[PDB]
């Protein structure tokens, strides 16, 4: 249940890696966690994040919101890099939406 | 002394003086403020129009003719609401489009009133297009107006009860005086809720991410970028009042009354355009109706149709590419929504038709899936 | 058709000559009032 | 609604600012500005212009065949 490599997956990641280039938020310093859409489960998930982390967010949002503001971005040299890119909020998120759908399926029966 | 505890200013300032808003919100977002001056601007305006016009299939046009020769100033205050009327819809439709890309239809409420904003003015509008009895007025009442007589089993009753008659004629005329004079006061009402369910959020921004980080002050900065935005939609309103009366009136609504004559290519007015020619496509009379009301009756699926885990376009190449088809999509349909049902036309017509549905209903849906897919979200 | 015809251009003048002084102080105000925002500076200083 | 004091808790960072009095309202309009419009314009043309010129190529060549179509043509009827 493993080996393999790929000259694909390398397209694959370069295709993924040049949309990240494309969406751009990395301009802002933004990371990919510092963009998802705030729902129920989200907010939840932010909640549960340690000092650390959840202030390193807000201050990289107030970064991208105040460079919005003035239509600019990060000198090159400061893009968050894909692949330095730190899913953070992902396993808070993940265990948030199990235990949600674990009552659903309780509410079931 | 003190805004906030005044059961009145309080109103007052958390509405336009300490609302909390996003530092970065956009020129897109100055539309609301100008839907809410076209308003005011339409409604003074077309007050002191009723100081001068009358009513009656008779001297309709001709008291119109009144204003803009007799009736000090008349001219410069009847253009005023004809092209006030057209930046109206220029705005709606901005407002829309920045709710479309920055992904602030995810308000459902505030979402919901504002198609209800916009029935109720198109509504609004085409009551009033009427009032002057011209040839389009009158051939364009009598188009819109058959669209009720498509609805199967009462169709028929419910048009002739709306036109008081067997046709287009006099009890009509004076009915859409008064529903014209009402609406507007029935849409203030609506937008006082709108703003509502509105500040229960706050605004939106570019990012579609949270601005609780970074808010500011309604008062120094909106109330200035409002001021500015305002003078700038006084500018077009001007040059058009001022410099193009006629450009978007079409000349044949200076010609009085002919229930017996249609004109050979009736064209209407501009904001109607696009879905002019969606109903037009298709070739039924049922089917038609139903396409041109789903072409705006839309809107209110749109919201169940987010498929991407980010809210804005911001960061959504994709759905950029396809956003922008749509724009480019609804041009066509304007340019064929103004042209003669004929060759070229029609099939242009009907694959405009299509895509602007294949686009929202399945296109849009299934970039955002993909972005999503691409992001490893 | 249409007697009001050379009114509304002299109008029409004043319009631009005027939008021409309101149209850039009207802008400076704003910017005057926005400098406070467009210059801010930012620092993150955590434990 | 809300208000400011009860939006959302921040820890640790630091904005400094000027009076409006003590600063320029359009410092280097030009010098920084143009660059700038340039810049967001290249960012998003890819985006925004082609479905354009795709309308602009149909709506040109639409109309080219509605005249020579209808109009200009009675083409040959010949005996
Ligand atoms: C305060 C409520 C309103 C009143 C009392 C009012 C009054 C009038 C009157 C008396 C006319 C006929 C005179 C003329 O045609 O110039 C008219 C026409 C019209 N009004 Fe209104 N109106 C009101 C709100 C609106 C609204 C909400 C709109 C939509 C923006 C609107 C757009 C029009 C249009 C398109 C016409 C036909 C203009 C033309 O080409 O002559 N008005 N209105
Ligand atoms: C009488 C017509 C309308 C009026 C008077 C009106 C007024 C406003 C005002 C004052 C705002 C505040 C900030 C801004 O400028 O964006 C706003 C925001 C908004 N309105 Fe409207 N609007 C109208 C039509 C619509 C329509 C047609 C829709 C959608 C069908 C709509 C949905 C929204 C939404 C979703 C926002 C969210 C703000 C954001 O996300 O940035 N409204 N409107
Ligand atoms: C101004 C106008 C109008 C106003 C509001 C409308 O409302 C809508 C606008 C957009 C989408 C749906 C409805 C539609 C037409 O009223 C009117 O008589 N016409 N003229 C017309 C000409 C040919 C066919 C049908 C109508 C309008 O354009």
């Amino acid at each position: 249940g493993r080996p393999a490599v790929s000259a694909s997956s390398r397209w694959l990641e370069g295709i993924r890696k040049w949309y990240y280039n494309a969406a751009g938020f990395n301009k802002l310093g933004l990371m990919r966690d510092d963009t998802i859409h705030e729902n129920d489960d989200v907010k939840e998930a932010i909640r549960r994040l340690p000092e650390n982390l959840y202030d390193d967010r807000v201050f990289r949002i107030k970064r991208a919101l105040d460079l919005s503001m003035r239509q600019q971005i990060l000198p090159k040299e400061q893009w968050t890099k894909y692949e330095e890119d730190k899913s953070y909020l992902e396993p808070y998120l993940k265990e948030v939406i199990r235990e949600r759908k674990e009552r659903e399926e309780w509410a079931k029966k | 002394n003190i805004r906030k505890s005044h059961p009145l200013m309080k109103i007052v300032n958390n509405a336009f003086i300490d609302l909390p808003a996003p530092s970065n919100i956009s020129s897109w977002w100055n539309f609301g403020s100008l839907l809410g001056i076209c308003l005011i601007l339409q409604i003074l305006t077309g007050l002191f129009l009723a100081m001068h016009y009358t009513s009656d299939t008779t001297t309709a046009f001709s008291s119109v003719t009144h204003i803009c020769r007799d009736v000090n100033y008349g001219w410069i205050i009847r253009y005023m609401h004809a092209n006030g009327a057209s930046m109206f819809f220029i705005c709606l439709y901005m407002h829309v489009g920045r709710g479309l890309y920055y992904g602030s239809y995810t308000f459902l409420e505030t979402w919901n009133i504002g198609v209800i904003l916009l029935l109720t003015v198109m509504a609004t509008a085409f009551m009033g297009y009427v009032l002057p009895w011209g040839q389009m007025s009158f051939w364009g009442a009598t188009v819109i107006t058959n669209l009720l007589s498509a609805i199967p089993y009462i169709g028929t009753n419910l048009v002739e009860w709306i036109w008081g008659g067997f046709s287009v004629d006099k009890a009509t005329l004076t009915r859409f005086f008064a529903f014209h004079f009402i609406l507007p006061f029935i849409i203030m009402a609506i937008a006082m809720v709108h703003l509502l369910f509105l500040h229960e959020t706050g605004s939106n921004n570019p990012t579609g991410i949270s601005s609780d980080v970074d808010k500011i002050p309604f008062h120094p900065y909106y109330t200035i970028k409002d001021i500015l935005g305002a003078l700038l939609l006084i500018l077009a309103l001007m040059l058009l009042v001022l410099f193009a009366p006629d450009l978007l009136g079409d000349p044949d609504n200076y010609t009085p009354a002919n229930p017996l004559n249609t004109p050979p290519h009736i064209k209407p007015e501009w904001y109607f355009l696009f879905a002019y020619a969606i109903l037009r496509s298709i070739p039924n009379k049922l089917g038609g109706v139903l396409a041109l009301a789903f072409s705006i009756l839309i809107l209110a699926l749109i919201p169940l149709l987010h498929t991407s885990k980010q809210r804005s376009m911001m960061f959504r190449p994709l759905s950029q590419c396809l956003f922008w088809a749509l724009v480019a999509d609804l041009l066509t349909l304007t340019w064929i929504g103004g042209q003669p049902v004929e060759h070229p036309y029609i099939t242009i017509g009907q694959l405009a038709s299509v895509l602007y549905f294949l686009l929202i209903l399945v296109l849009m849906p299934t970039a955002g899936t993909i972005e999503n897919k691409l992001l490893k979200w | 058709a249409e007697p009001e015809h050379d009114h509304r251009k002299r109008m029409g003048l004043k319009m631009l000559l005027m939008m021409g002084l309101l149209l850039p102080l009207v802008y400076a105000m704003k910017r005057h009032k926005w400098s406070v925002l467009k210059s801010r500076k930012l620092a993150y200083r955590p434990p | 609604g809300r208000q400011f004091g009860h939006l959302t808790r921040v820890r640790h960072v630091i904005t400094y600012s000027l009076s409006p009095f003590e600063q320029r309202a359009f410092p280097h309009y030009f010098s920084k500005g143009i660059p700038n419009v340039l810049r967001r314009t290249r960012a998003c043309i890819l985006r925004v212009a082609p479905p354009f010129v795709a309308f602009y190529l149909v709506y040109t060549w639409g109309t080219q065949e509605f005249e020579k179509s209808k109009r200009k043509n009675p083409a040959a009827y010949e005996n």
